[PDB]
């Protein structure tokens, strides 16, 4: 197989390379199309030898960086494909193939319309006169914010995530079809989350706990929205829901060069000090207010039988 | 579709040698894996499937690491090339070697093998390419490297640079090594024809990974008595043109020596260097498999990790690496091939394949190499070398600075130990 | 208390006419914010004719005639109190004065300059730190700078094609620092004892760096007398057609009397077919008829008539001619 | 005639009291270089309090109070009047320079009530000039007594308050936390001290700087990853700027943040003030008094796009980055104030320790 | 205070009446003939609206001496609900009326007033076999409040302490 190798290759060389373009709406769609490919590649007399395949292949683009995981849950979600095609002839050869393309079609169907659903679910919860605060974006999030200002008034007040910022391309996305933003320091917080009155967050990959690793500072806002008791409200899909579990892993939180949060020109000060930042937060499943998924508005503890019928529990080997 | 590249593994920096006689500079490790590795994922970095790997001495080691790695495989796409030649005593030696041999295209990359980077090239190469083309084809050379501190560690005294250059066009007014110095003078063809306003800096660091075309070739084929690219440099100077690219992003420097060697490992386990980190393990084996912890600390397969013995900041270990009790390790690389008695402290050293050391050796800031013994109570003190199966007994408080290895007229000891003869 | 300002007398009156005697433009320019307490000093009989000032204030000191420059500060140490921001002859005042005194009141160094539009001096990429200097010919050595002036500091910039502007922000303790030391004169080149890395007054030397031009100093300097600063109040024609010019009070202006770049002064009798100049005009003057200009400043007692001739040379005090054909060349008028 | 300042921008309607103001003009557009009402000094050393070098607030007191002191150290009353209602009628428009020049940090505020508590206690009968040479000597005793003394009794106790085997975190700035951390260090004790910063300032790499200097070592984080300390740290410490009446510790960016954050995870806080730095009025929460300083500092050096560059052609866009803010009372512990360890809700009893009562 | 402090900005008071038997109204038709547009609401819907209030006075009429507050009924359950969303309480009343007494020191401080107000004597036959009580005056803890306003200024809710002791000899309380 040389398409194979050399697309597998592509992606962990892409996947060591880090963040550029922006979130997992393209790197799910080059995971499928690995995965597409990975079935129309090379033959088998059995699936067990397939499941040694598609395993290792797993095992490798999974040790290739666990910072980011949709990779993981996408070969979870074509493991459960392959799971229901191979109950249904016992319940050897032919059918099976053409099922695994046609059900990751309707897999493509499904994705691409997931942040047009949101802009569906995006009317019910907020009004006129109101206010409301995040930190980051997914594309998920402006989308949100942007279709809720097409016909309704508010005044989004926004802290960015900064060991790095990216905030500020979220500001400037919607500083320009008409929402009057507000963006504020990534400590300020506290003065002004007393005054409003909801906060929605966008993250980037949520797990078995029900809980949620997000973009950094998303902690401490959230432990703050709590102390007033305000409503905080994880605008994630159900594409991200993945069976990790927090401290289960190495260090879920991993790190980046310091250049990012230090500047190199300050002299000899940097030597017998080890600075470090990691890219993640973590928040503990209990803090949740309400999902915004695809389907509709779900508990923050719906995720075990989200589990089971959504995935092979069994194969939490990987 | 410009993507061409050259390596180069020959130094002679003969301060704090002998380390290079029998594990030589080309196959010199951080922890269990390869220098030269680390200068080839960075031309994956690049974006350059083609590349000249330069022998220096001991080719056979070459032969059997290249046939180990990741692009022994011709399945791998960036493709790895070899000269076959030990004849050879300088830097630009094989470069016009290679250069009449004219296997060489354009727009390449030439690189020495110790270069750890994570800067793509490719914001500023093909800006290179731009000077070059719709400019005269005269911008010939742009050295590359980074913006630092007015004193770095990293940056010793015997590499240190300071640097003239244009206000905005980013070319070279003036450049000076200055080692051996404490003041500093300035040629003067550069400052009346520059009535731009004239940028000297201080904060730069020299460290050869010349993007460059075979123009260069010509021009030393031009002057024969050329060996290295500082006499490049300063021909420049004389009247086929250069310029620098500074950047705040990144870290690109190497070494000779071993000095700033302990630095730039110190960069890597603090990791000023992501996205290349070794617990991604690029290279290929499970004897590197280490996980991540606190305190950017590693730990990898065998562990075996003492009842109390505390290890707090920023090390790691790797295969076989049996661990006593009650030690106390910060700052320092423990690599494979390792076992610790008991209150074995170790600060700032390096413990390569199939040492041992006996309790209670409280040793600080070392330099140490393969399958070497050290006995009980051995105090050591800074600034010193281990090399190559040394066998020290108990009760030797070593001084500051002691080369000990194999060599009688260089290192301090003969071909039996290193207490007496 | 900081209000103590004066131009030296001297740079390194009678001739260098750009439109007046020149030590009338930068008295306006200081009086122009404040400083109800000034001194005037000269240096001569020139210290008792100021009826055309109308000043708040002067304090009109003499002094000896053959001197330099620091003997100024020497003989007039006796009076002043505080802050010097001294001027002297030959600087434009055509910028703002205002952010170089709050600089030395901003960044709390002893001094301040103005450096604004063969020379290399050196400031950080901050742009306010001086350094050191580098001229046209004292230094025939290549240029050396110290090891740890550059360690301190990582960066500098070299501003080259940029004139001194003769400016001095300076305050008490240098001033008897010089009393002491009386030695240095010349305050062009007194800067080279700065000492800004190593005692009776840790200590820091700053500058400042609107970019109009400045006038070259041997004699003459009229290349900056042709200036359009912000021809207002006078005794007029409405005949001549003449734009870019000043009106001539007490004075004969009318018709056929054009002046591009220039103006005209007292009792000059400009009415006849006078031609325009893009040169300079003064007082007492009767040229028309053809009186040609370019490049002649055309000082008092003016004459040139009868279908003058002049082109590319300057003119003087004492002239009376019709026909002395001026040359391309600067020559003695 | 009479000084006047403007405002630069959008503003935010929440802040009709304290407005925004850029650091980017000059405060002698509207009168002269020198100025028969406002005194040369006081425009030396307000220049200097206002382009932002002259930060912690100790410093800021001495900086003030040695301008009075050059104030009063010539000041000629002229005769047949009366000195304390003209002292104090020429020196309070002196202070409206100083509030228009850049807003109060109550300290100083504090400082002149002290000062108009002492030109009305020396009577004007009595003669002038031995008036004037005990008045500068009353208020600089006052100012060594309160910032020196005050900063060797809260050493004093800071020499015991620190554990072996511990760490400590610091955030904020000021040369107090400096004294307290490096004379906790230099006696035998063992224990690094991470510090902690935010933007658009990273302020604390003074700390840092000092600390390094001082040989202890440490690792450098921001508050949104302080999600990740947490489990490290035994104790944190914070500053202070001000000391509002209900135990708020009117404080530096993210105080309060790094409060909630710690006993959100329950590691107790600890903060430093001292005698003067205590107000009169009193008030709920933020949007009452607090600045805003620059607006277009925040800035990432990421590629060629500056993401607020062009800020002034957008109209539909505010920002805001407060830097001067509160805290509930009942999350700070308590001080440690030079009286001794004194719980937070304890604070304002200090009104009447004046006349024995 | 809202006569005051509506005459120079702009703000919307929204009033949840003390009724056993309603005095609040009157009040909104006392202050409505300045028009500040005010707003008034049923007692047992204050909850949810205040994720939507920022700040909370009581008017209360009896304080005592533990920082604790003896108000009108329906403030223990609204002290609780704004609790549960964190907006600051502040308790407007003067130095005067503080009283030095205790909780549970006084036995039932409580005043009930007749329960014709909570069930009206149009009642049929339900009446004799189910008790009907009443308070006007409830008790809700020190820990709840955060800003006192006096004659002097403010003050904080330990603070009335040292109130108490320089504004009473300390032993009157046997009165």
């Amino acid at each position: 197989g040389s398409e194979l190798s050399e697309r597998i290759e592509s992606f962990v060389e892409t996947l060591k390379r880090g963040g550029g373009p922006r979130s997992s709406e393209e790197m799910a769609r080059e995971t499928l199309g690995l995965l597409r490919q990975i079935i129309t590649d090379h033959r088998w007399s059995n699936a067990g030898e397939l499941m040694e395949l598609i395993r290792r292949e797993g095992r490798r683009m999974t040790a290739a960086q666990p910072s980011e995981t949709t990779v993981g849950n996408m070969v979870r979600r074509v493991l459960k494909i392959i799971r229901e095609e191979y109950g249904r002839l016992h319940g050897h050869y032919a059918q099976l193939q053409s099922n695994i393309i046609e059900a990751i079609n309707e897999l493509l169907v499904e994705l691409e319309g997931t942040m047009e659903n949101i802009a569906a679910q995006a009317l019910e919860h907020i009004h006129s006169n109101e206010v409301i605060m995040t930190i980051g974006f997914s594309r998920t999030v402006e989308a949100f914010l942007k279709e809720a200002a097409r016909k309704r008034k508010f005044h989004v007040i926004v802290a960015e995530c900064a060991p790095f910022c990216q905030g500020h391309e979220m500001a400037v996305n919607l500083s320009k079809a008409g929402i009057e933003t507000t963006v504020m320091t990534d400590a300020a917080i506290f003065a002004v989350m007393s005054r409003v009155n909801k906060v929605i967050i966008g993250t980037k990959t949520i797990l078995a706990n029900g809980a949620l690793r997000a973009v950094t500072g998303t902690h401490t806002l959230a432990l703050a929205a709590k102390h007033h008791s305000t409503p905080l409200i994880v605008c994630a899909p159900m594409f991200k829901l993945s069976p990790q579990f927090p401290n289960e892993e190495d260090s879920f939180h991993k790190f980046v060069a310091p250049e990012e949060v230090l500047p190199f020109t300050e002299g000899d000060i940097l030597e017998k000090v080890s600075v470090h930042c990691p890219v993640f937060d973590y928040v503990p499943p209990e803090l949740i207010t309400l999902f915004i998924s695809n389907i509709g508005g779900n508990a923050p503890s719906y995720i075990y039988r989200l589990m089971s019928e959504l995935y092979h529990p069994d194969d939490h080997v990987l | 579709p410009p993507l061409q590249a050259v390596l180069v593994a020959d130094s002679f920096d003969r301060r704090f040698f002998p380390i290079s006689k029998d594990q030589p500079r080309v196959l010199l490790p951080l922890a269990n894996v390869a220098l030269i590795d680390y200068t080839l994922e960075f031309l994956t970095a690049t974006g350059v499937q083609e590349t000249f790997v330069f022998c220096c001495w001991k080719a056979a080691q070459i032969k059997e690491h290249l046939l180990k790695s990741k692009w022994c495989r011709p399945t791998s796409l960036n493709v790895v090339r070899i000269i076959t030649s030990e004849l050879y005593r300088s830097l630009g030696d094989v470069l016009r070697d290679v250069d009449a041999k004219a296997l060489v295209r354009s727009d390449f990359l030439l690189v020495y093998g110790d270069v750890i980077s994570n800067i793509n090239i490719t914001r500023a190469l093909e800006e290179h390419r731009l000077r070059r083309k719709l400019e005269k084809n005269v911008s010939v050379m742009t050295m590359i490297f980074k913006e630092s501190s007015p004193s770095h560690p990293t940056r010793c005294h015997e590499d240190n640079v300071v640097v003239a250059v244009d206000s905005t066009t980013n070319r070279v007014l003036h450049f000076q090594k200055t080692q051996g110095l404490r003041r500093f003078a300035f040629p003067l063809s550069l400052f009346q024809g520059s009535s731009d306003g004239v940028e000297v800096r201080y904060d730069l660091l020299d460290c050869h990974i010349s993007i460059c075309s075979p123009q260069v070739a010509q021009l030393f084929t031009d002057n024969f008595d050329y060996q290295t690219r500082d006499d490049f440099v300063r021909g420049l100077l004389v009247n086929n043109q250069i310029h620098m690219h500074v950047t705040a992003k990144e870290y690109g420097a190497r070494v000779s020596n071993l000095h700033m060697y302990s630095a730039v490992c110190a960069d890597v386990i603090r990791r000023w260097v992501y996205p290349l980190t070794p617990e991604a393990n690029f290279t290929d084996s499970t004897t590197q498999s280490c996980t991540h912890s606190r305190h950017n600390i590693y730990r990898g397969p065998e562990v075996s990790l003492g009842h109390g013995s505390i290890l707090e900041e920023n090390v790691l270990l790797g295969s076989g690496t049996v661990i006593g009790s009650n030690c106390f390790i910060t700052n320092s690389v423990i690599g494979p091939g390792c076992h610790i008695g008991d209150n074995v402290v170790l600060d700032q050293t390096y413990l390569w394949q199939g040492v041992r050391v006996a309790a209670g050796a409280q040793i600080h800031q070392s330099l140490l190499c393969d399958n070497a013994e050290v006995k009980e109570r051995v105090t050591l003190k800074p600034r010193s070398v281990l090399t190559s199966q040394v066998v020290v007994g108990p009760n030797i408080t070593l001084p500051e600075g002691s080369v000990i290895s194999l060599h009688p007229p260089d290192a301090e000891e003969d071909e039996d130990d290193g207490e007496f003869s | 208390m900081e209000f103590q300002a004066v131009v030296m007398a001297v740079g390194g009156p009678l001739l260098p006419v750009g439109n007046k005697p020149l030590i009338w433009y930068p008295l306006n320019l200081l009086e122009r914010v404040g400083f109800e307490e000034v001194i005037v000093v000269t240096t001569k009989a020139l210290c008792a004719e100021f009826k055309m000032k109308m000043k708040p204030d002067i304090v009109c000191i003499p002094d000896d005639a053959d001197m330099g420059t620091a003997d100024s500060l020497r003989y007039i140490y006796p009076k002043l109190k505080t802050d010097v921001l001294v001027l002297s002859c030959d600087l434009i005042t055509d910028v703002a004065l205002h952010e170089v005194v709050d600089l030395f009141r901003a960044y709390d160094a002893s001094l301040a300059m103005l450096m604004r539009k063969r020379d290399f001096i050196g400031v950080d990429s901050t742009g306010k730190r001086l350094l050191f200097m580098a001229n046209e010919a004292d230094l025939d050595e290549e240029l050396v700078i110290k090891g740890s002036i550059l360690q301190k500091h990582p960066r500098i910039r070299f501003h080259t094609g940029l004139v001194d502007a003769h400016l001095y922000c300076l305050k008490k303790y240098i001033v008897d620092f010089l009393m002491e030391n009386g030695s240095i004169t010349s305050i062009r080149s007194e800067l080279i004892p700065y000492l800004v890395r190593k005692s009776s007054q840790s200590l820091d030397i700053y500058s400042f760096i609107t970019l109009n031009l400045a006038p070259y100093d041997a004699c003459w300097n009229a290349c900056r007398g042709d200036r359009w600063e912000d021809s207002s109040a006078q005794i007029v024609s409405k005949h001549l057609v003449g734009v870019d010019s000043l009106i001539g009070p007490e004075t004969q202006i009318g018709e056929k009397s054009s002046i591009k770049r220039s103006v005209i002064g007292s009792s000059c009798l400009i009415k006849d077919r006078v031609t325009i100049t893009n040169c300079l005009l003064m007082n007492s003057v009767t040229v028309e008829e053809g009186s040609n200009i370019q490049g002649s400043v055309i000082c008092n007692n003016a004459v040139i008539e009868k279908g003058a001739d002049i082109k590319d040379c300057l003119i003087g005090s004492g002239q009376r001619i019709e026909a002395k054909a001026k040359r391309v060349n600067e020559v003695i008028v | 005639q009479v000084p006047t300042r403007k405002d630069y921008g959008s503003k935010v309607s929440l802040f009709s009291h304290l407005p925004q103001y850029s650091r980017q003009n000059s405060l002698t557009q509207f009168m002269s270089i020198p100025s028969s009402v406002i005194h040369p000094a006081m425009v030396r050393l307000g220049l200097q309090y206002s382009q932002g070098l002259v930060s912690g607030s100790n410093a800021r007191c001495i900086a003030l109070l040695r301008a009075l002191q050059q104030v009063i150290q010539d000041y000629t009353t002229p005769p047949n009047e009366e000195l304390s209602r003209d002292l104090v009628n020429k020196l309070k428009p002196y202070m409206s320079f100083l509030t228009q020049c850049r807003p109060l940090s109550a300290s100083m505020h504090n400082a002149i009530k002290f000062l108009n508590k002492e030109i009305t206690s020396v009577g004007s009968s009595k003669r002038e000039e031995e008036a004037k040479s005990e008045l500068r000597a009353a208020i600089d005793r006052y100012v060594q007594e309160k910032i020196v003394l005050a900063a060797q009794a809260i050493s004093r106790f800071a020499y015991q308050k620190i554990s072996n085997g511990d760490v400590i975190l610091v955030y904020g700035c000021s040369s107090l936390v400096s004294r307290i951390l490096q004379e906790a260090w230099t006696e035998g004790r063992r224990f690094r001290v991470v510090v902690v910063d935010s933007r658009p300032w990273l302020e604390g790499r003074h700390t840092l700087r000092s600390l390094v200097h001082a040989g202890v070592p440490a690792s450098y984080l921001l508050i949104p990853a302080a999600s990740y300390v947490l489990p490290e740290v035994s104790k944190v410490l914070l500053g202070a700027h001000a000391l509002l009446a209900n135990g708020s510790v009117m404080s530096r960016v993210g105080t309060a943040q790094l409060a909630l954050v710690a006993r959100a995870h329950n590691v107790p806080v600890l903060v430093c003030c001292e005698t003067y730095k205590f107000c009169e009025r009193v008030q709920t929460d933020a949007f009452v008094s607090n600045e805003l300083d620059d607006p277009d500092d925040l800035q990432c050096k990421r590629g060629e796009h500056v993401a607020l560059a062009n800020w002034q052609n957008h109209a539909s866009l505010r920002l805001l980055n407060l830097v001067y803010d509160v805290t509930p009372p009942e999350l700070v512990d308590l001080v440690i104030t030079e009286l001794g360890m004194i719980p937070c809700s304890s604070v304002p009893v200090v009104l009447r320790v004046k006349s024995s009562d």
